[PDB]
């Protein structure tokens, strides 16, 4: 379950999970977009290479259908690159 | 576009408690984070309280654990402030923010990533 893509840098979060904080990103390839989580510098509108494990993160909602909140999770060798 | 509407405000004696909410309308289908700030005559916006889309995870700033408690309610698109234990530095304008950042789990903290903001709703507490 590894992923690759490249894309322009949407959207920053600077947020929490816990004990623990998170930088996220909104990755924008064509045209979808990809959350990027990770547990010359990225900035807004830079266009980046990213490689990290997809996780489908499937959850229900209060039918109760079951829908996805996909995202890139990113740790060694796990990165986002400039480009 | 989107509207924040606050109420639960007011005045109250020190112990004292309130009951803040945040109604959400307009496009509430882009809302995520949402939390809550407040406003000190002189002074700028801190962080209060903060929770993810999901409720699952919520943030608080150091001074009010234990004494205030923030939920949401999806359905009604609200989001409730209990405050318990008020002490006059508690005295400031509230404001509830909402944020766009399409993430389900994730509670943001940062102030200039809430991207939609309520009128603001005044407290005041005597000692």
């Amino acid at each position: 379950s590894n992923a690759l893509m490249i894309g322009r840098i949407a959207d920053v979060q600077h947020g929490f999970l816990g004990a623990m904080t998170v930088t996220q990103y909104v990755l924008e390839v064509d045209k979808e977009f990809i959350v990027i989580r990770c547990m010359d510098q990225v900035k807004l509108g830079s266009r980046v290479l990213v490689q990290g494990t997809l996780r489908m993160n499937r959850h229900v909602d209060d039918s109760k259908r079951l829908h996805a909140y996909p995202f890139i999770q990113v740790v060694p060798l796990g990165y986002v690159k400039v480009v | 576009q989107v509207q924040l509407q606050e109420s639960g405000g007011g005045l109250v004696q020190a112990g004292g408690s309130l009951r803040l909410s945040c109604a959400a309308s307009g496009r509430t289908s882009s809302l995520y984070s949402m939390g809550w700030f407040r406003q000190a005559p002189g002074k700028e916006r801190e962080f209060v309280a903060a929770i993810s889309r999901n409720g699952a995870n919520t943030y608080y700033t150091d001074s009010v654990k234990g004494r205030f408690t923030i939920s949401r309610d999806n359905a009604k698109n609200t989001v409730e402030l209990q405050m318990n234990s008020l002490k006059p530095e508690d005295t400031a304008v509230y404001y509830c923010a909402a944020d766009r950042f399409p993430t389900m789990e994730v509670v943001t903290i940062m102030t200039n990533e809430y991207d939609y903001w309520g009128q603001g709703t005044q407290v005041t507490v005597s000692s």
